[PDB]
């Protein structure tokens, strides 16, 4: 059993697949109920869990067993027995839950389980956590005796490899992709002489095939900061109003001159846009210029049901497109004051 | 042959398989049983390489018998043993890509006997098979002689195919780690060049002498050096005259690959081995240490890039065959490269001497400070504009002076 | 020291000759043919290893894969 | 008793030579009377230096002077300091030097003085410049142990206490100044080992892009764990609390150590500082290692810790 | 059926509060802090660790460190 599935790592290496057949053995050599498998990832510089492989049981199949990533849970490390467990980087045995400090039933709700003995420790590549796994309801005794404690870290070391270097190719993918835009950025940048208004419409349209993304957009600000002698009296005499809007951090008005936007499925459909109007479809929804007042790294995971800014549901073109992800970041000119919002 | 209970040799090969892999271990150990298996005398394993677009295979791991020690079969990287590609069994196995044996050599064809001199043994038998990555071979593993027959038969064959599984696993995990280490390090020089390139509108001078210094780390290169070419295409009217009158006979050296004079008048060096010493010379001499091999004067005529294995063996280029230094430190390798200005002209030359871990450059070392040199040629665009603003302004002042 | 190969103080070859350097690249094409063998590892990055943008734009009908023939 | 011998050693511009004249002046041979002999030209030096560092940095940081004359004081200062002697203060610099002072917009260059480099005591110096000017000033002890200068030779200190012999070495804290620490290596009884406790978001003076923590521990690690002091031990001290209690409030942690979380205290990331500084040391059990904060210009804290260090070093 | 999970909306989550946003990447440095005990694949690539020089010239004793203190 174990030269078969050392068989199946000889190309194109199955994260899922080796794991899971891992799995339906180690279903049973602990006389266990169920299992697990919880991914670790970072947005916007706190951690968090997520889930890709649940309910795993020893005559079950991978078409049952696979969880797509619209039918996600994802834990915060401060609540429950995984997050204490990826926190301390320790192995956890908890024999009854009705004690633990460290417990939550929101999944006891939704899937209509209740839990009693679990077991669980995590995958370490170097100083770093890759993974968590768990052997959740034990059959037959009490709790989970301490002679199983050593039969699951010596068997679990042949997945801990087949992790790593899933880590390992994932990490040579995406440091490939950074020298590319980067050389071919200076190459079209040491052209020639020009304004900005062509420079980043020149570099952001030729990495357009690293960059895998469906549609992005640049806002340019205006630079101006002191007003002439012959707009001031206006105000000075009540015939107007004094403004109210934001203002970037070094006091200027934040008011965008131009657009250009880009869509990269079916069409490539370039677009330049002169004066944008009130109601762009990228600027209606707040953020790039919530972006502009305070120079922030913003990360967003489901657009529609969120609450502080408004991505209205339903199509905005005819083929159906709803925003899901957004990312959006400041330029900066070496001199701390912002240029434009992407 | 063996029996079925007998096969715990699954589990004595998968006991290794739990941290740090240091991937020379692991095959030593595989090998050594592998030897038990097929009843063989030798076996050994040959590492794949290209320089200049050209294939090699080098040894690494020699004479690796039965009931022997790591530390008696490691080759060091100054005593190996080089191969071209259509020589012996060994090229013939790169080239078609398929397990070969052949019952007798000496009726043979393409069977080659230059180790049977230096090694005095007899290789009456050779079976091999190559290592793949999927469309690319990463390694050669032979095994020499039989210990009680005539030839290696099929079961033999069945045998290595059966359990060369655990290190086509073990040779390609090693071979992602490499690509890794250098595509980090290729991301990480160009982003702080280009920091330091943005700061500040100078001369050339300045510009690559502060984005050459902030990349020592990344480069890990003992010495390694930099001269500057001159770009006076057509000379004064007053300077032309003695020559079409019968004196100063003309120029008679090397010419660029347009036309001009190779006249180095600035020469930037780094060490880095003993003590860091940055030093600038104008109008070196020709006997400065960089230029006396006269490769950088060769390369500015062709524009190729070279290559060079073992320099003291070299016989086309005389480089220096003693120490250069109070303590004994000898050019072993060099790689030299030229720099281009978007108009296919060459503006100067650089040269990397003696990589950091006794073995020669490599594809892997010469697509990064191919990239670098890109990144510098381009960005020569900015001391231009330099020249252009101090005529421009002065040439303001001068008429706005004169309607005063 | 044996040193296993009985060689110290350089590398040996079987033949020698005149060298030969390599020579430097211009045009930079930026499509790749399409794509045949085992994968392996160290692959389907996804900026490299394809032609244009999308295999749309290159086969506009390839969009009515799933349809008939008769439609 | 039969002989002791102290080594000082640590980054540079932590405060070494502090602890030494603030145990020679105050304890043994008595204080120096005529202090204002030496300590009139260098404190003159050391306000001088600072305000024209502030002004040679205002122009690098594009921070733009609070009113328009003020442009005009400041030219006037980089060109009447040039011919001007050692250590005099005449009044035509102390009026240029408060008036600059007395400006909204040199504050602006002075709250962010991590970019560039300026002296640290300095900025109690300048405020009450006119101390200085006024004739017959005679300088405080305060005021006396606050003064800097580049400790760089070889110095022998004769402390007492327990009835002992003492001698107590010195060395310059620079790169160049750190082959000199090998010929004092040999026979010793005790190391001594210094740290600032500031020095989180600046640079060195030789590199411009090597952090001071960071240098700081991998000076440490390299002598902690060596056999050649494995018979003697080590003493670690820490420095520029003060300034430390001002500044952890201002900036985060993350800038030094990547991954540090939570809110910072004087006391939350003192253990953070100091179990990262102890967990270099290899021998866990085999030998111990302890640290101590101190005000090298305060004497009480002095006298806290130095008796009980003397008396640790007499247990063994 | 329902993917073993019993959502079918979009992600869901058990806790709820404010957003936080990251913080810009203001200044670099080319040092680390030395490095801990316990090694994996991906950390040993030369320039990405220390201070970007040998040990030997931060810390000259070092050089001979083989030999002791009697001479
Ligand atoms: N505010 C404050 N400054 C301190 C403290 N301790 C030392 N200093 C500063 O340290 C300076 C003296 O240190 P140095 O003269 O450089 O002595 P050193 O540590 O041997 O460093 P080098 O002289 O360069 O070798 C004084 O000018 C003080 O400003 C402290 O506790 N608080
Ligand atoms: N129904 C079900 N629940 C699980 C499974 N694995 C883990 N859990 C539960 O999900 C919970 C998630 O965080 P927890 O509260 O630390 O304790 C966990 C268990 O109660 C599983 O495979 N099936
Ligand atoms: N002494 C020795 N020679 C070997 C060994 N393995 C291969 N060779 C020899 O090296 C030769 C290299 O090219 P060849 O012509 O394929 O035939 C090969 C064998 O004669 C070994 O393990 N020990």
């Amino acid at each position: 059993a174990l030269f078969e599935l050392v068989q199946d790592m000889q190309e194109n290496v199955n994260m899922e697949r080796v794991v899971f057949k891992i799995l339906r053995r180690l279903c049973s050599i602990l006389h266990a109920d169920r299992c697990s498998l919880f991914m670790y990832r970072q947005r916007n510089g706190v951690a968090e869990l997520a889930t890709r492989l649940f309910s795993v049981q020893p005559d079950s199949v991978l078409e049952d067993c696979l969880v797509p990533p619209d039918s996600e849970i994802v834990f915060p490390l401060d609540i429950g027995v995984v997050g204490h467990v990826a926190q301390t980087k320790k192995m956890v045995n908890v024999q009854d839950v009705m004690e633990c400090p460290h417990f939550s039933s929101f999944a006891d709700e939704l899937t209509d389980y209740v839990t009693r003995n679990i077991l669980a420790t995590p995958i370490m590549n170097g100083k770093d956590v890759v993974a968590v796994i768990m052997a959740v309801n034990k059959l037959d005794g009490p709790c989970f005796t301490s002679e199983d404690e050593d039969v699951f870290l010596k068997y679990l070391n042949f997945g801990t490899l087949n992790l790593k270097i899933y880590h390992l190719s994932y990490l040579h993918n995406c440091e490939t992709r950074r020298g590319q835009v980067l050389l071919w950025s200076a190459n079209k940048v040491f052209e020639e002489l020009t304004d900005i208004e062509r420079q980043f419409h020149k570099a952001f349209y030729t990495v357009r095939a690293y960059l895998n993304c469906d549609r992005y957009s640049v806002g340019l600000l205006d630079m101006t900061k002191e007003k002439e002698f012959f707009d001031v009296w206006p105000v000075l005499m009540g015939e107007a109003q004094a403004y109210s809007g934001p203002r970037t951090p070094d006091g200027r008005e934040i008011l965008f001159y131009k657009v250009i936007d880009y869509i990269l499925h079916g069409k490539e459909d370039i677009k330049v846009i002169p004066s944008p109007p009130a109601d762009h479809w990228a600027l209606a929804s707040g953020l790039p210029t919530y972006v502009a007042e305070s120079g922030f790294i913003c990360n967003i995971m489901n657009a529609p049901a969120d609450e502080m800014f408004n991505f209205q549901e339903g199509p905005l073109d005819d083929s159906g497109w709803i925003v899901k992800n957004v990312l959006s970041m400041p330029i900066v000119n070496k001199k701390e004051e912002i240029v434009g919002v992407a | 042959l063996n029996s079925v209970e007998e096969s715990e040799i699954i589990f004595d090969l998968l006991r290794d398989f739990q941290d740090n892999l240091q991937a020379e271990k692991c095959v030593f150990n595989v090998m050594k049983k592998l030897c038990f298996l097929l009843q063989a005398d030798r076996m050994s394993l040959f590492m794949y390489r290209a320089r200049n677009g050209i294939a090699e295979l080098a040894t690494r791991l020699f004479n690796v018998h039965k009931d022997a020690v790591l530390e008696e079969c490691l080759v060091a990287p100054d005593s190996e043993i080089v191969f071209p590609l259509d020589m012996g069994v060994v090229g013939h196995v790169a080239l078609s890509k398929k397990i070969v044996n052949v019952p007798n050599t000496e009726e043979d064809e393409h069977f080659c006997d230059f180790v049977d001199t230096l090694t005095e043994y007899q290789t009456k038998n050779i079976l091999a098979s190559p290592i793949m990555n999927g469309k690319d071979v990463v390694a050669i593993i032979m095994v020499v002689n039989k210990v009680d027959g005539p030839h290696f038969t099929e079961n033999d064959e069945e045998i290595l195919l059966k359990y060369l599984n655990f290190a086509n696993l073990i040779m390609k995990v090693f071979h992602l780690s490499y690509l890794h280490n250098c595509e980090t390090r290729r991301g990480q020089i160009l982003l702080w060049s280009g920091s330091k390139v943005f700061e500040e509108l100078t001369d050339i001078e300045r510009q690559f002498h502060k984005a050459l210094y902030t990349v020592r780390a990344f480069l890990n290169c003992d010495r390694y050096s930099v001269g500057l070419l001159d770009m006076t295409k057509q000379k004064e009217f007053f300077d032309v005259w003695p020559v079409l009158m019968g004196e100063a006979p003309p120029y008679a050296g090397p010419r660029t690959p347009d036309g001009r004079e190779i006249n180095f008048y600035k020469v930037i060096d780094y060490i880095l081995h003993g003590k860091e010493d940055i030093k600038v010379i104008p109008n070196p001499p020709p006997d400065h240490w960089a230029l006396v091999s006269g490769l950088p004067t060769y390369v500015a005529q062709n524009g190729l890039i070279c290559n060079i294995m073992n320099a003291p063996s070299e016989d086309f280029f005389a480089f220096q065959k003693e120490p250069l230094d109070e303590s004994g430190w000898m050019i072993k390798n060099v790689l030299s490269m030229p720099i281009v200005n978007k108009k296919e002209e060459i503006v100067g030359v650089a040269t990397f001497y003696n990589r950091k871990d006794g073995k020669p450059f490599d594809e892997m070392d010469e697509t990064l400070m191919e990239s670098l040199t890109q990144f510098l040629g381009w960005s020569v665009l900015n001391p231009d504009t330099y020249e252009l603003m101090n005529k421009l302004e002065n040439r303001k002042d001068i008429f706005q002076d004169m309607v005063k | 020291i044996r040193s296993a190969t009985r060689v110290m103080g350089g590398p040996v070859t079987p033949r020698k000759g005149p060298p030969k350097f390599k020579q430097r690249q211009t045009r930079q094409f930026k499509s790749k043919p399409p794509k045949k063998g085992v994968q392996g590892f160290g692959d389907d990055i996804p900026g490299m290893e394809g032609l244009g943008t999308d295999i749309t734009v290159i086969c506009p009908w390839e969009a009515f894969n799933h349809l008939e023939l008769h439609e | 008793a039969r002989t002791v011998k102290l080594l000082l050693l640590g980054a540079g511009e932590s405060g070494k030579s502090t602890i030494v004249k603030q145990m020679k002046i105050i304890h043994q041979d008595g204080y120096s009377l005529e202090e204002c002999l030496e300590f009139i030209a260098i404190i003159y030096g050391n306000t001088l230096q600072s305000i024209l560092a502030i002004v040679r940095a205002m122009t690098t940081l594009n921070i733009q002077y609070g009113d328009s004359a003020r442009q005009d004081d400041a030219r006037k200062l980089m060109h009447m300091a040039d011919t001007i002697e050692e250590g005099t203060m005449p009044k035509e610099m102390s009026d240029i030097i408060q008036r600059l002072w007395k400006d909204s917009g040199i504050q602006a260059c002075f709250d962010r003085a991590s970019e560039y480099q300026l002296n640290d005591s300095a900025g109690y110096y300048l405020s009450d410049l006119e101390r200085l000017v006024t004739p017959g000033y005679v300088p405080t002890e305060q005021d006396v142990l606050r003064s800097c200068v580049k400790t760089t030779g070889i110095i022998e200190t004769q402390f007492s206490f327990k009835d002992l012999n003492f001698r107590m070495f010195d060395v310059g804290g620079l790169r160049s100044e750190r082959k000199k620490w090998i010929h004092c290596f040999e026979g010793v009884t005790a190391i001594i080992f210094c740290v600032a406790l500031s020095d989180y978001d600046m640079v060195l003076v030789e590199d411009d892009e090597v952090n001071r923590m960071h240098e700081s521990m991998h000076l440490f690690n390299s002598i902690c764990n060596n056999k050649w002091f494995t018979d003697t031990s080590i003493i670690l001290f820490l420095n520029k609390k003060d300034l430390f209690e001002e500044k952890i409030k201002k900036s985060p942690l993350s800038i030094c150590f990547p991954d540090y979380a939570g809110s910072n205290t004087y006391e939350e990331a003192g253990n953070y500082i100091k179990v990262q500084f102890l967990e270099l040391n290899m021998r866990r059990d085999v030998k111990e290692i302890y640290s101590h904060m101190t005000c090298a210009t305060d004497t009480q804290n002095v006298k806290f810790v130095f008796d009980a260090v003397t008396d640790i070093i007499i247990k063994e």
